[PDB]
């Protein structure tokens, strides 16, 4: 829900119900090896080395 | 079997085109297969 390109724009979480709008955020993620990450998450993002 | 994976690829190509427009050189990117390897890199699978 964070990483969905469209659904990040209306993210909401149980604590504070109100939707947030993350669309402008430039997320970054760091993983030591690309193979262990589950396929649905791994398939979106580019894997620079 | 799903179409999700192709959906990631075409996303990537488009967003690189967006970078080529707003700041890059071309005002109209024109992907061609010879061009393609730039955008989406070199082929991974072939020898099914």
């Amino acid at each position: 829900e964070l990483l969905d390109p469209e659904q990040n724009a209306n993210f909401l979480d149980h604590y504070l119900d109100v939707p947030v709008d993350l669309s402008k955020v430039l997320f970054i993620c760091t993983a030591n090896v690309t193979d262990t990450i589950p396929e649905p998450l791994r398939d979106r993002m580019e894997m620079i080395n | 079997s799903g179409v999700r994976n192709l959906q990631k690829q075409v996303e990537k190509v488009l967003r690189k085109s967006a970078y080529k427009i707003v700041s890059g050189e071309a005002e109209s990117v024109e992907v061609t297969p010879e061009n393609l390897q730039d955008f989406v890199g070199k082929p991974v699978f072939t020898v099914e």
